[PDB]
């Protein structure tokens, strides 16, 4: 994947995550790592392995 | 082994879970995928026992 920049590879669940609240989109983990990701265009979730 | 978690013959059962992508919120499959993977021992714990 390329998401909005973001250079990475793996898989995509989606789960009906909440409280992404206007700005805040990616969700990182305490690593460092992107365990989360919302998209602009659809407003829909996901969660990245 | 009722207390302790992570025991020997655990192990594997916590490296199972890892696989399916499946509540893959532990730490113990985020070290796997970075070559960190516990062994198990030579002999197994029913032997010993």
């Amino acid at each position: 994947y390329d998401l909005y920049g973001i250079t990475g590879q793996g898989v995509f669940k989606e789960v009906k995550a909440d409280y992404y609240n206007s700005w805040q989109t990616l969700l990182y983990d305490v690593n460092g790592n992107l365990n989360g990701f919302r998209d602009l265009t659809t407003n829909k979730t996901y969660t990245i392995r | 082994f009722d207390k302790v978690k992570l025991s020997d013959v655990g192990f594997v059962e916590a490296y199972n879970n890892c696989t399916g992508g499946q509540e893959v919120r532990d730490l113990l499959c985020v070290q796997s995928f970075n070559g960190i993977k516990v062994l198990p021992p030579v002999l197994s714990e029913s032997q010993i026992s």
